[PDB]
């Protein structure tokens, strides 16, 4: 989507292997804001969105 | 053939938070359930 129109996609009833992305070579930055993103994987939310 | 429509139920629905699909809960047969809702 265009930035003034972003979209959103909702994450929910999964188990989320963060490691896969923040491992990828796909990608330019990686950064995490209120949490470490090597410890993702530990973690549990009620709420996901993309 | 045969066809169901769950239209007859509801007009529409929006914001669906949950979805689940599994198997089928349902002299003659007697069939008990117990519903709670218990911390979400
Ligand atoms: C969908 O439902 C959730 C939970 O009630 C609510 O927080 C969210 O704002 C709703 N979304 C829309 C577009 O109404």
């Amino acid at each position: 989507a265009s930035v003034y129109a972003w979209n959103r996609k909702r994450i929910s009833n999964c188990v989320a292997d963060y490691s896969v992305l923040y491992n990828s070579a796909s990608f330019s930055t990686f950064k995490c804001y209120g949490v470490s993103p090597t410890k993702l994987n530990d973690l549990c939310f009620t709420n996901v969105y993309a | 053939s045969w066809m169901e429509s769950e239209f007859r139920v509801y007009s529409s629905a929006n914001n669906c938070t949950f979805e689940y699909v599994s198997q089928p809960f349902l002299f003659k047969n007697l069939r008990e359930f117990v519903f709670k809702n218990i911390d979400g």
